[PDB]
């Protein structure tokens, strides 16, 4: 039943008696479900050491992973270019996917094409879906460039796309001079943030590679960054303000932040800003190239430093103080310009919310994962709060971050308790917070089905999950934020100790009980 | 160090000031020394603030209904005069209590009369009264009331006792009328005394003809603890767990009624003396109740004590007072183990109210530190003849020290840490300074007894090697 | 044009009824005048309303819920010779803040714009016992200009005289404020006039005038109003028409130049014995 | 008892069975309280209709308020000006009040001093203070400038600021020309924002009225802001950043964003910024004024029209959408200057966020207060989002201010059901939100109190809080973020949603009873 005055969606609405009665009847009569008391016990025992043992074991199955393929990276790498239309040759299953997985995170829409290669075409060959496929898009979708990149059909199967796009032109179906660059991104090797080191490194080399000859390093006086995968647009946004307040001339490569943040105002547009041709094609002429995620532009980088002749420095991503002020020292040093009062300024402020709030961050232990950069810049961050990270998880990373990530971690000595994993899930995380129980973790999303499994074991076992990462679905906006910079530490800062302060507030509200100490001030 | 060196520091600061506030502030400070038995030949205290210059000082209101009694748990306290003091104060201090907030406790909450003009105008004894019958009705568990009076109350000359008595007397209920106004005095001080004689006059006798209390050779009264962060129960519990009987707590987590049975105690153990003495010494001239100080902040302090406390009573209870030290050995020893190895030999400077100022140096000196510099925002001499014997020779002393005072104090100084209030802690924070606020112990679990030293070691550890300090200058910046 | 004066002077001396027969002097004049009334008693208006007024500012202000919901209209009345009317109000006797009543009202009257653009002048008239700053209201910067002290020839009346003489040094120096004169409201003491005069001199200021005691004054009050409405023929009336013409024709505006307590005792046992 | 590895603060600790033990013991022994079944029944009663209508009849008692006294906005309107030292004439009580209460908000060191009027200065009066004070102040703590104020005690006994401020010139304490501007804050009448309303204008005339002569309306072609009290660093900064983006000169009156937010970087600055008395001097010359913050500015208005002859606008505080548009569109007007794209690109993003968000927002009942031009700004937006403000409580509005509000709530259908309510406090506000429950309730930290106690009946009836606003003493760094323009909807925005979801993910995590409803996207 419903009172047409307050109305009731699924959630209020099945706790009715009458909904109840019936689930209850459904369950004993036909579902012949486990009794409840073997449940409880089963659930317990995920709950153990001894359970974490054999999860830790696992050789061959993978449960609830941190990780996408790699085309989802090329896909956004594309987006970041001047009226440049995405293009995955390959099954169309993958761009519906891809286009729905960015959809929930920027809640924007994201325009990208297959070529829709079925059971024929897996079997004969893509050819002709490249042919009509360049065609059709570029006389529909108006695009003045198309990146492609590739489904694993397409990888397994061994199409080749530099052929199957030349022939493309050679016979007419998209002009000679139409700009097609094109990266293989295999599924079953790296992860969604090697699709985007791929897809940039097809893009830098089809405008770079044939016109070396002309190029001089440092003619043009700017500076060349490259941000990596990345999915917060205020991290876009403040690396953009800090040169610009620096009066340092700079070329981002592979700009989105206009296409997945265009206003409403009753009209659709496809494509919104980002790098243009020519900024790309006078790339090598910059003073140097800055890469802002190394851990993931690997690739990126051997041709930057091969081809472009560019000195790209060894630096870690601008994240926490520490990191941000060697990002700035290494560009005033290559762009000539000094670090403005305005910055100098930023930073003191960013010195003095740590010293106001270290008091409740102090000790706090977390849990954490995601994309190596990223994790890493985290990690640094907490150590310099004084925190305790003790379950670094990074899905995609691999022995060699792993070993820089122990280095930051023993050079402090907040580091102390701290593991970093490689190679492992969420469901290996999960028995980490139940065995080893950190405060808090920081992830993405799908963090949130660890915090209900542990609540389930008790209230006082409960791990609260703070959100920061990609992707992030159950919140609205946060893809808004900024971690970059001395503004997203700040930003990231006052996250971590409200997030103490509330759960805090949470476990004092009751009255009579804990209330002694639900302070008005904190 | 060096006496010659900190007279120099004392001229040197007082050459700012005009010539009527450099002589009077001159005689606020002062450099400790070991053996003067009366410190009215040092420091002089107790004296009007010097306008504009920024003191830290509070006003008799605060000291009334802010300390003495907002503690007691179901009493209902009224501020009034205009709406501000008690918005200000609500909630401020962290006096800790166990009660039902808004049904039987209201610790937490701030009644008011909120003059407007017209109450200032034509008197708010009317408003008095009929604020009285609300508060009857919408707060039927209430046991009783008092009505703190701020300054304009105190400058148009409202009869708040004769209301008190009348509706007293009509409603049956204990109506204690404080004339607290804040221009009274010059501190928090005088709000003190004021609020010990309302104690006195209004509600202490109300069981002098009773005796259907029954009374143990081992009961006492734990008087001057507001229970900051529970303070008062990490102090209970040890007085407890040597046989002896608190039969109340002066208002910290503190009711009416434990105040009404404080005249049956044996003895009176005054935490703070400078806000309760005056009812100490009171009830031991009418009742013959002896009163002693005591100090629980840190293990040499708290053993010290609970030794001194003990040997009032029989064999016992001193008996039961090794057992309780014996206890607690470990864990004190184990707090030390772990934190005076990162506190060793750090330099602290105070600056508190009345009490802490002195008390709180043992705590610190357990763990290594030394006090390099203390102060009261409002003790008496008394206070000063009590604080020489626990600084060390040729230390720095202020009384009433101003903001301009206190940091270039600090400047010269270079304390490792500082312990002050609210009003002083962002400044140094700036300054690069580690700070820790010693009224409020910065939200954190208590300091009293064994349980709240390690709290106290494990926060001034945490605050003191913060790495935080290492980062104030930009590193473009030599 | 539009002159702003302050009456002040020892309890009960007559500047309430002095303040009034002048007034309706100087409305028969043709001057246009406002009497605001600075005393919780709100009796400085009765013999020219011809009753005891009831909407005093403070009053009305408290039943409006508060002053800023208040209207001129509602409080300021027009009585005998087209004389303006307003009255401080306050508490009764023993209770509540007065003085912070005649802050309030005086400011009240300045946001209201009641000291309008045609008058010739405006009288406060305070009460006897300058207890605090709320009394003093009326001679605050852009107030008014000049004061009057009416005393008379007894000891208490003089000291009273000299008291205030002192009150207004702080506010004339800070101000423009100016002692105007002593007016001598006679109570038939011995050697009176002289007594005054030496006074004044002593003070730097002068004895504008000297008012006799008739009982006529009485009558006239005792009907709710004022000599000059009472009984224009009245000797005491043209006492009131020259007392007004010295204050309208009045230049003298001085700061006072108090005395101490010996330089009066001995002012006293010069001039007032025989 | 302790563990050196676990160390229990409060919270944890008296939770211990001997703490426990202790404090049973405590109860019976000694405090007579009265037994649980009388406590729950008269908490149970406080909850009811029949409570409400006795609550709602007081006249003379006042419980737990929603506004301070007026000096308190005098020394925050000091602090914007130049090297400016609040100095408040009276009881140092209150100076110590002031100062604590700003230190707890903005975390940040508060300068304002006092010349301590004790006994005998209430009964002789204060201008000796007000000589050694001002003195004492200047010489001291070097200032450019004394703003005095007052506290109740010198508004009583009717002190005379500006005689005393002249005697202590024309007797030497301080030289003729030190600028010392003061106003009369009388703490039993308006509130702390007619407070913030004296003190400006007592500013104001001290720098303009005796100098009019030379000044000419639009001369300088600026345009002078009024903020009005405050206390969103975010909010300063967003207004000045909106009109620099339009290319629009103006001069904003009373700035303490500055002395409120210095980095900690080894130096304390007592003074920093601030509007200064060259602009304060000039500001008649400007093209017009602008009062963000209308509904407690009258005084200031009305000296502003009278005395600079500026015709001020009629506008309603810049929060929302259509109030930032009519505030922009008022601004161009007024400077010529047109609304730039930028400008236009950042209202098509709030847009964007209202459509992404609006279907968890729509219906959701609002319960908030606050300061007038606040309150009604978010009763306003409130409407915008399609969600229903029930109870509107403001304790320092009056008659007119609410009318306004009604106004705007009758020309939206989703203002049908809410009531304003003037002159109530909290415990009046305590008692609608049981008897008429709203989802969430919109206010300061004051209000935890409320959820504490909503939550004590069931958590059913928990009625969340929701910081905004002023004081707020239980969370970290609030006071910078926006709450004006497109960039403050976007914020407030983003927390009313999240807020919302957030709660939603509380009720739908328990395991196989509720989380059916627990989605990874929302
Ligand atoms: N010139 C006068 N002759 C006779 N009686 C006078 C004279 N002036 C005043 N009085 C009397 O003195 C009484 C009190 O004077 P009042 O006007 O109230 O002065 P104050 O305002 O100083 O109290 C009046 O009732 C009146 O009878
Ligand atoms: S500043 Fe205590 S004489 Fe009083 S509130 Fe603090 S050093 Fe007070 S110990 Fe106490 S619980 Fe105190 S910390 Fe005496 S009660 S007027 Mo501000
Ligand atoms: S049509 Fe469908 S969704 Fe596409 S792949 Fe094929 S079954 Fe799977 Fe899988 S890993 Fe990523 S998403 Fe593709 S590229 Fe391969
Ligand atoms: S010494 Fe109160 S804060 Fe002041 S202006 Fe009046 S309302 Fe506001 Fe002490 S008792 Fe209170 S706190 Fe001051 S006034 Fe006096
Ligand atoms: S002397 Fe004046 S300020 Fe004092 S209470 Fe009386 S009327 Fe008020
Ligand atoms: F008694 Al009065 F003026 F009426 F002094
Ligand atoms: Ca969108
Ligand atoms: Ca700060
Ligand atoms: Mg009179």
């Amino acid at each position: 039943s419903q009172q047409v005055d307050k109305i009731k969606a699924s959630y209020p609405l099945f706790l009715d008696q009458d909904y109840k009665d019936m689930l209850a009847k459904k369950r004993d009569g036909f579902e012949e479900k486990y009794p409840q008391d073997k449940i409880d016990e089963v659930f317990q025992w995920t709950t153990t050491k001894e359970y974490q043992e054999l999860n830790f074991q696992r050789e061959a199955l993978t449960v609830n992973p941190a990780k996408a393929c790699q085309p989802l990276g090329a896909v956004l790498c594309a987006l970041g270019f001047e009226k440049t239309m995405p293009y995955v040759h390959g099954s169309q299953g993958c761009v519906a996917y891809f286009r729905s997985y960015f959809n929930r995170h920027f809640r924007e829409p994201v325009s990208c094409v297959s070529d829709s290669m079925t059971e024929d075409a897996a079997v004969f060959g893509g050819q002709q879906n490249m042919k009509d496929g360049l065609q059709n898009c570029k006389a529909t979708y108006k695009p003045d460039m198309i990146a492609v990149s590739t489904t694993c059909m397409a990888e397994v199967i061994g199409d080749d796309l530099n052929a199957f796009i030349n022939n493309s032109k050679k016979e007419g179906f998209i002009p000679d001079e139409f700009p097609v660059p094109f990266a293989h991104t295999p599924s079953f090797v790296g992860s969604h943030v090697t699709g985007w080191d791929n897809m940039f490194e097809g893009i830098a080399r089809y405008f770079t590679l044939k016109s070396m000859d002309d190029k001089v390093v440092g003619s043009n006086k700017k500076i060349n960054i490259v941000p990596g995968f990345e999915t917060y647009l205020g991290n876009f946004r403040v690396i953009k303000r800090m040169l610009s307040e620096m009066g340092v001339g700079y070329s981002l490569l592979s700009d989105p932040e206009e296409v997945l943040d265009t206003p409403a105002d009753g009209q659709f547009r496809m494509y919104a800003g980002g790098t243009t041709q020519e900024e790309m094609k006078d790339a090598p002429n910059a003073l140097n190239t800055v890469l802002l995620q190394p851990w993931h532009l690997e690739k990126t980088k051997k041709f930057v430093e091969g081809t472009w002749k560019h000195e790209v420095p060894k630096l870690n991503i601008p994240m926490g103080l520490d990191w941000t002020d060697e990002f700035l020292m290494k560009v005033s040093e290559i762009s000539g310009q000094p670090i403005p009062a305005s910055l100098t300024k930023e930073r003191g402020r960013l010195v003095d919310m740590m010293t106001d709030s270290h008091t409740w961050l102090h000790g706090k232990r977390f849990a954490l994962w995601g994309d190596p950069d990223f994790v890493m810049g985290l990690v640094k961050f907490l150590l310099e709060l004084g925190c305790e990270p003790v379950h670094i998880l990074c899905h995609n990373g691999n022995k060699r971050w792993k070993k820089a990530v122990d280095a930051i971690l023993a050079a402090s000595p907040y580091g102390k308790n701290a593991t970093v994993y490689i190679g492992k899930d969420l469901w290996h995380l999960r028995s980490l917070v139940f065995t080893d129980k950190p405060d808090f973790m920081i992830g993405n999303s799908y963090g949130k089905f660890i915090q209900r499994d542990t609540l389930h074991k008790g209230k006082e076992f409960e791990v609260p999950l703070i959100r920061i990462g990609f992707p992030i679905f159950d919140r609205h906006h946060l893809h808004r934020s900024t971690t970059l910079g001395y503004e997203g530490a700040m930003q990231i800062l006052t996250t971590l100790v409200n997030s103490i302060l509330e759960r805090l507030d949470e476990e004092t509200r009751g009255m009579q009980a804990t209330d002694y100490n639900h302070d008005l001030v904190r | 160090m060096s006496r010659e060196e900190v007279e120099s520091l004392i001229q040197e600061v007082l050459e700012v000031y005009p010539e009527k506030a450099r002589k009077d502030r001159n005689k606020h400070l002062a450099v400790n020394d070991p053996a003067v038995t009366q410190s009215k030949k040092c420091i002089i205290s107790n004296k009007k603030s010097q306008p504009g210059l920024m003191t830290i000082r509070g006003c008799a209101y605060a000291g009334s209904k802010g300390v003495v009694w907002g503690p007691i748990k179901d009493m209902i306290h009224i501020s009034h005069g205009p709406v501000g003091c008690g918005q200000y104060s609500r909630a401020g201090r962290r006096n800790y209590y166990i009660g039902t907030t808004g049904v039987n406790a209201f610790v937490t909450m701030n009644f008011t009369s909120d003059f407007q003009e017209k109450d200032i105008v034509f008197g708010g004894d009317k408003k008095l009264a009929k604020l009285i019958d609300e508060v009857e009705t919408l707060f039927p568990l209430n046991k009783g009331i008092s009505v703190q009076s701020e300054c304009p109350i105190g400058l148009i000359g409202d009869d708040i006792e004769s209301v008190s008595k009348v509706k007293g007397a009509e409603l049956s209920k204990t109506i204690v009328p404080v004339r607290c106004e804040g221009f009274r005095g010059v501190s928090q001080s005088l709000g003190h005394h004021i609020a010990n004689d309302a104690v006195r006059d209004w509600v202490l006798g109300k069981r002098d003809e009773d005796t259907t209390f029954a009374s143990t050779p081992y009961d006492v009264a734990i008087i001057g603890d507001y229970n900051i962060g529970g303070d008062a129960w990490s102090s209970r519990i040890l007085l407890e767990e040597m046989g002896l009987r608190c039969v109340a707590q002066w208002s910290g987590d503190g009711s009416i009624s434990e105040i009404e049975l404080t005249p049956k105690v044996k003895l009176n153990l005054v935490h703070c003396y400078r806000s309760m003495n005056y009812i100490s010494r009171h009830m031991e001239e009418k009742y013959g109740i002896p009163w002693m100080e005591y100090n629980f902040f840190g293990p040499t302090k708290t053993i010290e004590s609970l030794r001194a406390i003990a040997a009032k009573f029989d064999e016992s209870i001193q008996k039961k007072c090794e057992e309780v030290i014996a206890k607690y050995k470990p864990e004190w020893e184990a707090v030390v183990a772990k934190y005076r190895p990162r506190l060793e030999g750090k330099r602290v400077m105070l600056y508190i109210g009345g009490l802490r100022p002195r008390h709180v140096i043992g705590a610190y000196e357990d763990l290594g530190m030394e006090v390099v510099g203390t102060g009261y925002e409002f003790a008496h001499n008394d206070d000063y003849d009590r604080t020489m014997k626990e600084m060390g020779d040729s230390t720095l002393l202020y009384d009433d020290v101003t903001g301009y005072e206190f940091e270039e104090f600090v400047k010269r100084i270079k304390p490792d840490l500082i312990g002050s209030g609210i009003k002083e802690k962002f400044i140094f924070q700036k300054m690069g300074i580690p700070f820790r606020e010693m009224h409020s112990w910065d939200y954190s679990g208590p300091y009293h007894g064994f349980d709240g030293f390690a709290i106290f070691a494990r926060d001034m550890d945490m605050t003191l090697n913060n790495p935080c300090w290492k980062k104030l200058q930009a590193p473009w910046e030599a | 044009a539009m002159r702003q004066c302050a009456i002040y002077g020892k309890g009960g001396i007559g500047k309430s009824t002095t303040t009034q027969n002048l007034v309706a002097a100087l409305a028969e004049m043709g001057k246009k005048v406002m009497i605001v009334g600075c005393d919780p008693k709100a009796d400085s208006t009765r013999l020219i309303l011809h009753s005891k007024a009831q909407n005093t500012i403070m009053e009305m202000a408290a039943e409006a819920g508060t002053v800023e919901d208040l209207e001129l209209e509602d409080v300021l009345k027009a009585g005998y010779g087209g004389v303006k009317c307003v009255e401080s109000g306050g508490p009764e006797p023993g209770v509540g803040c007065a003085g912070r009543g005649v802050i309030t009202a005086i400011n009240f009257l300045e946001e209201e714009g009641a000291y309008e653009d045609d008058l010739d002048f405006v009288f406060y008239d305070v009460l006897g016992d300058v207890v605090c700053g709320g009394f003093a209201m009326p001679i605050r910067e852009n107030k008014a200009q000049e004061i009057y002290i009416v005393c008379s020839g007894e000891m208490m009346a003089m000291y009273a005289a000299n008291n205030i003489s002192k009150g207004i040094v702080k506010y004339a120096n800070s101000g423009s404020v100016r002692l105007g004169g002593l007016i001598c409201n006679s109570r038939n003491t011995d050697r009176e006039d002289e007594l005054i005069i030496a006074l004044a001199n002593k003070l730097g200021t002068q004895m504008i005038h000297f008012v006799p005691r008739d009982n006529v004054v009485q009558r006239a009050e005792i009907r709710r109003m004022t000599v000059i409405e009472y009984d224009p023929k009245a000797k005491q009336a043209d006492e009131y028409r020259a007392l007004a013409r010295k204050v309208v024709d009045n230049k003298l505006l001085v700061i006072p130049n108090p005395i101490t307590m010996d330089e009066l005792e001995e002012l006293l046992m010069e001039f007032g014995i025989m």
